[PDB]
């Protein structure tokens, strides 16, 4: 996960504008709606029967906040994502048994949320930088499988 | 299969893309080439730099294929038969790459249609592009 | 789609499996639980140890589903309709896991049918299991 | 890629019995036949039009020998796969641009060849150990993407 300085610049400048109370919940909700097998890991969250029910679920927004915080943590430690995500990798791999393909999916859904929220500002080069980031996070989160 | 609601959602999102379909297809291809550089090898005879007339012309081709699929959503295997042969037999396109372009098409729609790209319409579009990809990889 | 040669090959390989169908399905499930431990979580009410009567009984169910798919190869969406509902809606099986079980079914056939598991029949069986997986993930 | 000693035992014992002149060619051929898009990377090999033509192709047999040799290499350095495969990763990722999902496929195809050749002896535990191995190799060969 080597971002060039231009890549680092594109990523960090957009990230400073992210509403960190909302975007992680938007991404988790879309994950549950677009890829409904992921709802298997979130039965304790209650009503997920409709997209509206998902996106307005307070457990979804509250848990998405923590997810986004982990992405924020990774963005700070691009040179040691393995270390940053070791604890979450044990949780997701050894305890939760989430298939790591779903880490890739959540990363892609996050990218769609950023595109939705930033529009033209989410240029193809900015996307390409974010794709390096969400790939690095998914790989580090999957390290306890590797 | 695609549900009636999915068909409605896809139809309406396509309706709002309008005459930008060709442009958005070109942008999705550029997003794919920059984000997933392995896909570039399928277009050696293309200049893939920004503003390429060849990327532009091919984006329109791709958009027109997707519009034909939308217009014949209940008969996609038949509608896309000739393109399925092309992609599996001649071009030998790795199936993984349809996932990458589908994602980039979603990203392009999200960047351009803020009102239309709700979680439900996002889900329907993903299913539609997955269905197109299944057909194009069927041979 | 599955070609006539594929349908012939699949039918012939299945013919040689005979009354071992139930046992081989059980062995494929065991191979998947051991090789891909993430799949184990879908069966918390099962004992997954070797010789489990519950894995045995489920292996037969799975084999019988595949045999029904072979017997109705030209009409698989319909034949497998009810199982597609079960796997997507109620069980919410991750699509990745169908790839894992398909691979383990191939390994089981290869370990048991040395003469039948030629490269051609291996290709035909992979396409057949991919087709079954596409249907089972269609809902 | 940590194998237990029993996993190491099961892997090494079977591998000593592998016909290293043939098995790599069986695996590469099957890859080209089962996953025909991989033939994109091997157009210089000539007649690939039928399965017999592929399995009987002398260049398929010849190249598969080298592929199997790299697997044999990885089996010797299980606790340092990334270093063993650095040069091949540069080649396959930076030069060839092979999608890494195909590393997984070739590893699964190898496992099918081992099952075919060893039958009953290729027990479910032996398979599970080989899956850890081919997973580790694919991940190491893909490091240049990560
Ligand atoms: C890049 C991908 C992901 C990131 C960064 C991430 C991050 C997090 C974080 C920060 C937590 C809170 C852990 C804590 O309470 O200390 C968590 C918990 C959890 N994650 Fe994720 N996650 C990811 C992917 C996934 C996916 C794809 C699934 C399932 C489809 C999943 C299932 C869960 C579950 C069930 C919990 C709650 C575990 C518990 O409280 O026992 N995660 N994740
Ligand atoms: C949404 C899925 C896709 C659609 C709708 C689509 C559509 C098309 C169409 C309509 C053509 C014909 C253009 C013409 O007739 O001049 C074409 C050609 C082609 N496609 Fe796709 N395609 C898709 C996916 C892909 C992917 C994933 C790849 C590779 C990464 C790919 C690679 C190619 C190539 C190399 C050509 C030939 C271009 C040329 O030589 O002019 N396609 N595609
Ligand atoms: C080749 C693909 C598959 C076939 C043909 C198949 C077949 C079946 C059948 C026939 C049943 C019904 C058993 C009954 O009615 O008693 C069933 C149930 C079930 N399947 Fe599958 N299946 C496939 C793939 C998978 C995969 C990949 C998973 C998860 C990793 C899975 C998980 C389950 C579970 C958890 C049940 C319920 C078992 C129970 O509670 O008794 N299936 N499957
Ligand atoms: C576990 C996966 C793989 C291993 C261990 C492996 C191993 C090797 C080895 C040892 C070589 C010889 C390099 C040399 O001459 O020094 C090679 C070359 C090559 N590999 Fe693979 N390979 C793998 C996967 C793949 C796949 C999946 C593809 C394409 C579908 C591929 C395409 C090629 C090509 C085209 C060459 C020739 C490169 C050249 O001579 O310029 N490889 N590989």
């Amino acid at each position: 996960v080597h971002l060039t300085p231009e890549e680092k610049s594109a990523v960090t400048a957009l990230w400073g504008k992210v509403n960190v109370d909302e975007v992680g919940g938007e991404a988790l909700g879309r994950l549950l709606v677009v890829y409904p097998w992921t709802q298997r890991f979130f039965e304790s969250f209650g009503d997920l029967s409709t997209p509206d029910a998902v996106m307005g679920n307070p457990k979804v927004k509250a848990h998405g906040k923590k997810v986004l915080g982990a992405f924020s943590d990774g963005l700070a430690h691009l040179d040691n994502l393995k270390g940053t995500f070791a604890t979450l990798s044990e949780l997701h791999c050894d305890k939760l048994h989430v298939d790591p393909e779903n880490f890739r999916l959540l990363g892609n859904v996050l990218v769609c949320v950023l595109a939705h929220h930033f529009g033209k500002e989410f240029t193809p080069p900015v996307q390409a930088a974010y794709q390096k980031v969400v790939a690095g996070v998914a790989n580090a989160l999957a390290h306890k499988y590797h | 299969v695609l549900s009636p609601a999915d068909k409605t959602n896809v139809k309406a999102a396509w309706g709002k893309v309008g005459a930008h379909a060709g442009e958005y297809g070109a942008e999705a291809l550029e997003r794919m080439f920059l984000s997933f550089p392995t896909t570039k090898t399928y277009f050696p005879h293309f200049d893939l730099s920004h503003g390429s007339a060849q990327v532009k012309g091919h984006g329109k081709k791709v958009a027109d294929a997707l519009t034909n699929a939308v217009a014949h959503v209940d008969d996609m295997p038949n509608a896309l038969s000739a393109l399925s042969d092309l992609h599996a037999h001649k071009l030998r396109v790795d199936p993984v790459n349809f996932k990458l372009l589908s994602h980039c098409l979603l990203v392009t729609l999200a960047a351009h249609l803020p009102a239309e790209f709700t979680p439900a319409v996002h889900a329907s579009l993903d299913k539609f592009l997955a269905s197109v990809s299944t057909v194009l990889t069927s041979k």
